[PDB]
């Protein structure tokens, strides 16, 4: 007979040499699933000791157990308060950091004063602790904290000596002021801004983050105030620690929407913002990602900042895949009418390489580059054909589609190289591609004598095709028959038969009928209808609504800068 | 009485010291320590005595069964195999049974020990060997002893405990090297084992006879006549007979179940008398099942029902005399009713099998209520499926509306791997067993409604198909669709089915201003700008059919199509549909347009290709 | 056919493992882990049978011990559910008021019991009477 | 801010668990496990959202460690903190391995409650942390090629050859599955080039693909020429390639497999007279790619006497030759589905059937690795000849074959 | 977990 019954004895033995060594084992089997609890009291009264090693041990037991059994936790109170007096600042701070972790409406009252004392303890390590304990308690009684004055108590700690405390107070205080938006627990007036615009030059790394994240919410309502506030955070654009760099950028980006373009300052706060977030791309992969998601935002709202900087967003062969993807998007966004030369080259490379799933992403970009840089569409089509000559299937199939849509977006202009492309009807397997080719043959049929057996070959396996090609091929054959009647009298029949009789996709069957009925009873209108210049297709979004973009430039540091969703889409 | 030797302190200690261990790495230290001590007790001058060998080996076997490996001790183990002492032979054989090797020498050193023991005509030893042969089954052994095992098995003077093990040993050899197990003279004299005084023998012989009879049915056909004679004699004589083999008041349940499984390897007894007795015997098994239980202990119940289920499986397997098929279906019926879970599961499984019988008179359909219930109540996704599966296999036109309902509610709260397969099963039963076609239509668009992610294209095509064919539903569908479409989520598959149904019909619900022409177009177009392209294409076809039907809304629809979003549409299919429809709402004669957009014929009743047919007197066509 | 018989506890420590087809150690191991991952998570509101790879598993808990028999899919569930049980009943007779410990400190004689009642994937002896009579005749053996 | 701090080993077993805000729970933890760690088709990212709960994570060795928040936290910050927490962790015990963490439960939990209060980071930098860390700290830590090969142009080929196996329940339970892997490199490139070969995760640390009623155990086996130096850093399998074609690595996964096809079998036994089968096949790889050479073998009864089907895509033949309907599809893309419907006339018979209905087997080929494997880069460095890594012609194909791919009917 | 509990009775 033993087990747990045996650890209870190992502790009680008044040999504080034995107690010490025994407690060790109990703390060890918490982190191994075993249900302790039967030993709670016996641990508590090991608390009554001097040995700083054995006490910060027992507190692990208590704390990783008041965030679990807060109801069996509060039975230690008289021993927690006792430790709030204890001369040793470590056991003072420890007693506070665990006491607040007891989440139960019943401790609001026990903790009141012990925290009040620790809030103005000699030692800053007790003070830094009590500061976030204030928050840890506003979580269980947001009133009691506004009342017992702990709020004005935090507001004191921001002026505190050592930054380690300031830092925590500024976070706790912002955490509350957020939970109560209207109550203006921060307020931030034009005068008490200088108050914390100074703690920013100290306040450890964290805390400079917490401070900057409060400054976001202020708004000078005065040009001269924004300018003399920006020139006070301009320096924080270096603190390694991308969390600072970004949070400062977040501030700067919101203030700089003040003063149109005069006073070199604006012209210069732009030039001043490039270097830092450029050198953000030189951090660890995870942070590169976060930067990139924000740079994506940034260059949309304020292009001018990362204009010359495109080379930086170029893909390195070993960038983690997520960085690669985000680099590419930004490459697109910076693709200037005066560097697609450089950019396409790069994309061409990416398509040449070996990460297949990105090769695809790369060619689609060449297409997007033809959209964004209107005057370059020709070189794009050039390189797409280069890639196509590679006869590498994954590449071709993605290229023929983009080509398809460049034709649809700029005149025809490329009737030339059309007869060529119909060299690749070899391995067009992917539906989207066949559909693209089948289409190109339909339009542009007057330029390919081939069209007949081109479209015919597709026809031979029609009830096995994509619903997409089936539909595209119906339109392409009809097109042909209005362009070259006779050469194709039999084809239109077969398609229309098959669409109508053989196909059981209802949408298809209809179009079988629509055409057949239109051709046979009014061909002079059939031609008026199915042909006729389609307009130049217009792209899609590109950017973001100017008003929601504005809403997450405001959030440049946060998760909302990563997902591009406003905070309301995660709570 | 005789004394009782055994114990091995060294081991116990090794275990305790190890079950001890203030860590998962002291465990690892205490091993290498004992390992190092054991080696260098073998690896020494004086070999050790049996007791010390036996023990150090056992300790190694234990270290292995912990998960550490063993690079030695096999030779010490083979020594043990030669011992006259049982407890020593035992550990040697156990050791080499669990830890085998490719070592050509050990393999044959061992085959020698085994050879000897087999030849010692000492039954305890013969067993130890027979077992090693059967726990190991190495090809190397089948070669050496496959020929001798049968020789033993059928010998008259062979102890019954050895007859048992020999038979199961042979079986393992047969599963190992079917080639080396011929079909000798022992056949008829193994079959004759079914009449052995000893029922443990009969039980073993039966497992062997059952596995041989599956690729050698003809050699063992003689076993049916017997398996019946025994099974009869078993389920008759009460509790005082077959003393040893009665378990919780159920006589030789396991041998029964085995004998009934054996009778399934064959067709109903070819001889009338035998077919009779076998059938009287099942009459009886079912008879005892309905009687007040001899005990209530779950053991008795499980043994009795183990035999009961098998006799039912033999009944379902044979599929003759309806009377037995019906009684079985009624006992399977009663199990479902009895509050439980093991039986509920088994009974549904058995019943579901009983449904592919052609002389039950469909007894299964009588229990629709009992099983619909099982499905309603039972938590436990397994019992819940085996039930749904029964309902699918017993659907006719009579209970389809009944089942489809219960089935839709199981869908509502089902795992997702179940969603798609339930959607089909349901869709099948409805387009197959429907009389009221408003109920088919209504049924299908529930599936679409809530469960829609799991309705495939074939399913929704088909209602559109079916609605175009049947006219007595075009109005009801146009109405019903219009109402399901009022929901703000509604799967995208509803928007497909609905838009089509209102482009064709729905002029025939545009009398009522509840659903005015303009009211419907606004309803569809609200779903447009957030549907897949295919759906938007479909919607566009719908839009122009409206320009035909309802000249009031031509004004409107016309410059939905005229707007950039459509005419400049980035997808080629969408931009075709737009430009064409716009163009023809403009150019076409009001007459010509009405022709082009006429009502689309019925859907051809697509039909099977005959893949094979009885032709030149055989299967394929 | 019985593929294997496991006896492992609520944590997955195997305490008897008779295998009835050739497996590697690496296989036998993964197998034992899987039988755990499957049996341990079922809460008696469920049933005593589970699809397991291409076979199925009959099993009943007894204290901290799961007694698992892996069988061919077409095998008689209730048959093997009681086999397991009368096997336990024999153990409790041999060891008198048996428990996990007896099965550990006595692991080596657990196997001789098992093989008396199951051999080569098939049931062997069913008669608690004879199987006990024998176990007690051995044990008197030098 | 930071609500939870979770550390897993490669397997995704939880090693360390710290909750700093009530919001969390058993929720976000399996959530991260089975969604990021056991991701399949999803390409992972540093931060991922799951059920209005954000997950920051970083891999250090084969160890995952993840921060959970339910708030809109400064994102850069959570990583900056995660980095510091590994730095500190390594100052107390070097490599950030599973061994070193299983050995420092206390040192770690104690470390956490000092580097991070109520989810607010707390500046570490090991600055005077000795006077706060009252706990110990148990530390711990070829394939030849001729000299002067010369080539016209420098090309290299990479075939990623996988064979996926599956036994699936009717209801769609994966009863068993395993990819058997193989990356073959054909290398026609000149000099003595050390080239680096980065892949995605999908494997962690032989037999010639065999077995039946035998258990697939995960593994991996490289070539002699393979330096595994940096495999705990993504992949950086560095090696100096034999000339021509060789087997760079041979593996087999059993975990997070992208089974390419579900077979949905709706049988239906209408007495012993006929038997009506409907079978669906669901492709469920990405739509942008095409399965090919597809066969579906529905077994028929031995007492079959008549068969008629209704094939959507493709054509089918009955083959009493070998007792089954053989449906062949020429090609189908990802995320589409197709159907076949057989009615099967059966000769009367007396019984004896038992059928045991074998599974519906598939055969197919696919342009992706079912293991989930993805070649992410392959850089060639050759310093004597210093030819540009960019002038090295590179092509890869993935060939994913069916093994024995059976769905029970 | 107390491995001495009887398996039966």
């Amino acid at each position: 007979k033993g087990e747990i019954f045996e650890l209870k004895a190992e502790l009680n033995n008044e040999k504080k040499e034995k107690r010490k060594e025994a407690v060790k084992k109990v703390i060890a089997a918490m982190t191994v699933g075993k249900d302790v609890s039967s030993l709670f009291p016996d641990v508590v009264n090991c608390m009554q000791t001097d040995n700083l090693e054995l006490k910060k041990l027992v507190y692990l037991y208590l704390m990783n157990y008041a965030k679990s059994q807060p109801d069996m936790a509060i039975m230690a109170v008289n021993s927690f308060v006792k430790d709030c007096e204890d001369p040793n600042p470590l056991i003072r701070a420890l007693a506070v950091r665990t006491m607040g972790c007891i989440r139960v409406d019943k401790i609001t009252e026990y903790l009141c004063e012990p925290l009040r004392k620790c809030l103005k303890d000699e030692d800053p390590y007790v003070r830094k602790t009590a500061a976030v304990c204030v928050a840890k308690l506003h979580d269980i009684n947001a009133q009691m904290v506004e009342d017992q004055g702990f709020l004005d108590s935090l507001r004191d700690l921001i002026a505190d000596s050592n930054p380690m405390v300031v830092a925590n107070a500024v976070a706790a205080l912002s955490e509350i002021s957020e939970s109560h938006p209207n109550s203006n627990l921060l307020d931030l007036n034009p005068q008490n801004i200088n108050k914390l615009l100074t703690a920013l030059n100290e306040c450890t790394e964290w805390g400079q983050i917490f401070i900057l994240d409060c400054l976001s919410n202020y708004n000078p309502k005065d040009d001269r105030e924004a300018q003399s506030i920006c020139e006070r955070v301009t320096p924080r654009l270096s603190h390694a620690n991308s969390a600072v760099v970004l949070s400062a950028v977040k501030v700067l980006m919101k203030f700089l929407e003040l003063l149109p373009k005069d006073s070199d300052y604006y012209n210069m706060l732009l030039k001043k913002l490039a270097p830092p977030l450029v050198t953000l791309l030189s951090g660890e992969p995870e942070v590169q990602y976060v930067a990139l998601r924000n740079i994506n935002l940034i260059v949309q709202k304020r292009p001018e900042i990362l204009k010359q900087e495109i080379k930086v967003f170029f893909v390195k062969y070993n960038d983690p895949i997520y960085v690669k993807l985000e680099k590419l998007d930004i490459m697109i966004r910076l693709a200037s009418q005066a560097n697609i030369a450089q950019v396409l080259a790069e994309l061409k490379e990416y398509a040449t390489e070996v990460d297949v799933d990105f090769v695809r992403k790369a060619v689609r970009a060449i297409g997007r580059c033809a959209i964004k840089v209107e005057q370059s569409a020709e070189r794009c089509v050039s390189t797409l054909l280069d890639l196509i000559q590679t006869k590498v299937n994954y590449v071709v199939q993605e290229a023929i589609v983009v080509i398809r849509d460049i034709f649809r977006k700029y005149p025809n202009k490329y009737e030339s190289i059309i007869a060529t492309l119909c060299e690749n009807l070899d391995s067009l397997d992917e539906p989207d591609a066949r559909a693209a080719m089948i289409w190109i043959v339909g339009e542009y049929a007057e330029r390919i004598d081939n069209a007949d057996e081109l479209l015919e070959s597709f026809l031979e396996g029609f009830h096995d095709e994509s619903t997409q090609v089936q539909l595209t091929l119906l339109t392409a054959i009809v097109k042909l028959f209005l362009k070259k009647p006779s050469e194709t009298q039999e084809l239109v029949q077969q398609v229309l038969s098959l669409a109508t009789q053989d196909s059981d996709n209802p949408d298809l069957r209809d179009r079988g009928y629509i055409y057949w009925r239109l051709l046979s009873t009014d061909p002079v209108t059939a031609k008026e209808v199915v042909l006729s210049e389609k307009p130049l297709i217009s792209e899609e979004t590109d950017l973001i609504e100017p008003t929601l973009l504005d809403e997450l430039i405001c959030h440049i540091g946060s998760l909302a800068s990563v997902y591009h969703k406003p905070p309301n889409a995660f709570v | 009485a005789v004394s009782k030797g055994d114990g091995m302190r060294g081991l116990a200690v090794f275990i305790s010291d190890i079950r001890n261990c203030k860590s998962k790495e002291a465990e690892i230290k205490r091993i290498n320590k004992e390992l190092a001590n054991i080696r260098s007790k073998f690896k020494g001058d004086k070999a050790l005595d049996g007791y010390s060998k036996k023990k150090y080996v056992c300790k190694l076997l234990f270290i292995f069964l912990l998960g550490h490996d063993i690079d030695f001790g096999h030779m010490e183990a083979v020594n043990l195999l030669s011992s006259n002492r049982y407890t020593e032979k035992q550990i040697g054989y156990l050791f080499i049974s669990v830890l085998v090797n490719s070592n050509s020498e050990l393999i044959r050193l061992i085959n020698n020990a085994i050879k000897n023991d087999l030849a010692s005509r000492n039954p305890t030893f013969m067993g130890l060997a027979l077992h090693c042969i059967a726990n190991v089954g190495s090809r190397e052994m089948a070669e050496a002893f496959a020929g001798e095992i049968p020789k033993i098995l059928v010998a008259g003077d062979t102890m019954d405990s050895v007859k048992q093990s020999a038979a199961l040993c042979l079986l393992r050899l047969y599963r190992t090297s079917p080639d080396l197990v011929p079909m000798g003279d022992w056949t008829s004299r193994v079959v004759h084992l079914l009449n052995d005084q000893h029922l443990g023998v009969v039980t073993a012989a039966t497992s062997l006879i059952t596995t041989l009879a599956q690729k050698n049915p003809e050699e063992f056909k003689t076993s049916v006549s017997l398996a019946v004679s025994r099974l009869s004699r078993i389920v008759t004589s009460a509790s005082t007979d077959l003393q040893d083999y009665t378990y919780y008041f159920v006589p030789a349940p396991w041998l029964s179940v085995k004998l009934l499984r054996l009778l399934q390897c064959y067709p109903p007894p070819e001889d009338p008398a035998v077919r009779g007795r076998l059938t009287e015997c099942l009459e009886t098994i079912l008879n005892k099942a309905q009687e007040p239980p001899k005990s209530k202990k779950v053991q008795h119940s499980n043994a009795k029902n183990a035999v009961l289920f098998e006799a039912i499986s033999l009944i379902i397997h044979h599929d003759s005399e309806p009377n037995l098929l019906v009684r079985a279906c009624n006992q399977l019926g009663q199990f479902l009713q009895h509050r439980e879970t093991n039986l509920r599961y088994l009974a549904l499984e058995s019943m579901c099998t009983l449904a592919s019988s052609e002389f039950s008179h469909e007894a299964v359909k009588t229990h629709i209520e009992t099983v619909i219930n099982a499905l309603k109540t039972e938590r436990d996704v397994s019992v819940r499926q085996r039930a749904v599966d029964l309902l699918y296999a017993m659907c006719d036109r009579s209970n389809a509306q009944q089942i489809v309902a219960e089935m839709l509610s199981y869908l509502e709260t089902a795992d997702y791997s179940i969603r798609e397969e339930i959607v089909l099963k349901v869709a099948i039963l409805a387009e197959k067993y429907a009389v009221d076609y408003t109920w088919y239509v209504d049924t299908i668009l529930n599936l679409i409604r809530i469960a829609g992610d799991y309705v495939s294209e074939e399913v929704w095509y088909r209602v559109i198909q079916i609605v175009i064919n049947r006219d007595d539903v075009q109005g009801y569908a146009a109405k019903t669709v219009f109402e399901a479409l009022q929901a703000p989520a509604c799967h995208e598959n509803l928007v497909k089915v609905g838009g089509y149904i209102l482009g064709e019909f729905g002029n025939l619900i545009a009398g009522d201003p509840r659903s005015s022409p303009l009211i419907q177009f606004n309803l569809l177009h609200s779903k447009f700008h957030l549907c897949s392209v295919p759906t938007r294409a479909l919607l566009l076809s719908t839009y122009i059919k409206f320009v035909n039907l309802f000249p009031e809304v031509k004004a409107t629809i016309q410059d939905v199509l005229r707007s950039d979003s459509q005419l400049k549409n980035a997808d080629v299919e969408l931009q075709q549909r737009a430009v064409e429809y716009l163009r023809l709402s403009t150019v076409a004669s009001t007459d010509i347009l009405a022709t082009v957009l006429e009502e689309m014929p019925p859907f051809p009743e697509r039909e099977s290709s005959i893949l094979a047919k009885l032709k030149k007197k055989k299967g394929g066509s | 056919m019985i593929r294997f018989i496991l006896i492992q506890n609520r944590a997955g420590k195997t305490r008897l493992a008779k295998w009835y087809m050739q497996f590697d150690d690496d296989e036998k191991q993964k197998l034992i882990e899987e039988v755990h991952a499957v049996v341990t998570v079922r809460d008696a509101k469920h049933t005593n049978f589970v699809e397991f790879r291409n076979f199925k598993i009959i099993y009943r808990r007894y204290a901290g011990l799961y007694f698992c028999i892996c069988v061919d899919v077409n095998d008689n569930n209730l048959a093997y559910l009681e086999a397991i049980h009368n096997f336990v009943e024999v153990l409790n007779e041999y060891f008198h008021n048996v428990c996990e410990l007896d099965l550990v400190f006595n692991f080596y004689k657990v196997y001789t019991v098992v093989d008396e009642m199951f051999l080569a994937g098939e049931i062997r002896e069913t008669s608690q009477t004879k199987v006990l009579k024998q176990l007690l005749m051995l044990q008197s053996l030098e | 801010m930071i609500g939870g701090l979770f550390i897993y080993n490669h397997k995704g077993e939880v090693l360390i668990s710290r909750v700093y805000r009530d919001d969390i729970g058993r929720n976000a933890v399996d959530a991260f496990r089975v969604n990021v760690i056991h991701a399949r088709q999803q390409v992972r990212s540093p931060v991922t959202n799951i059920a209005r709960t954000s997950f920051f994570h970083v891999k250090r060795s084969n160890i995952w460690l993840a921060a959970v928040t339910k708030q809109n936290v400064n994102a850069a910050m959570v990583f900056e903190f995660l980095y510091k927490m590994c730095d500190v962790m390594a100052a107390y015990f070097g490599k950030i391995s599973e061994e070193n963490i299983k050995n420092n439960f206390v040192l770690i939990y104690e470390l956490l409650d000092e580097i991070l209060d109520f989810g607010y980071p707390q500046n570490s930098e090991t600055g005077a942390l000795k006077t706060f860390i009252t706990q110990q700290g148990i530390k711990s830590q070829i394939g030849w090629r001729r000299e002067g090969i010369k080539y016209r142009r420098n090309e290299l080929f990479l075939d990623v050859l996988e064979s996926v196996n599956l036994l699936m329940s009717p209801q769609g339970q994966v009863l068993s599955a395993h990819v058997s892997g193989r990356v073959v490199m054909k290398s026609y490139l000149s000099g003595m080039p050390e080239c680096k070969f980065g892949m995605n995760d999908k494997i962690v640390i032989e037999t010639s693909k065999s077995g039946k009623q035998s258990i697939a155990i995960d593994d991996c086996t490289f070539h002699q020429c393979v330096r595994l130096s940096k495999f705990d850093s993504e992949r950086s399998i560095s090696f100096i390639p034999p000339d021509g074609e060789f087997e760079l690595m041979r593996y087999r996964t059993t975990k997070d497999i992208i089974l390419p096809f579900r077979v949905i079998p709706l049988v239906r036994e209408v007495g012993r007279t006929k038997l009506e089968v409907k079978v669906v096949i669901k492709s469920n790889f990405k739509p942008s790619l095409l399965a090919q050479k597809i066969e579906v073998r529905i077994p028929t009864p031995l007492n079959t006497s008549g068969v008629q089907v209704i094939c959507m895509k493709g054509k089918a033949k009955y083959k009493a030759s070998e007792n089954a309907i053989v449906w062949k599809i020429k090609r189908m893309a990802g995320m589409k589905e197709s159907q076949i419907s057989a009615e099967i006339e059966l000769l009367p018979t007396n019984d004896k059937k038992k059928w045991a209905r074998p599974p519906i087997s598939m055969n197919f080929e696919v342009p992706f690795a079912p293991s989930g494997l993805k070649v992410r880069y392959l850089k060639v460095f050759e310093p004597k000849l210093n030819y540009s890594d960019h002038d090295v012609i590179k092509w890869v194909r993935y060939i994913g074959r069916s093994g024995i791919y059976e769905t029970r009917c | 977990m107390s491995q001495i509990k009887r398996l039966l009775s």
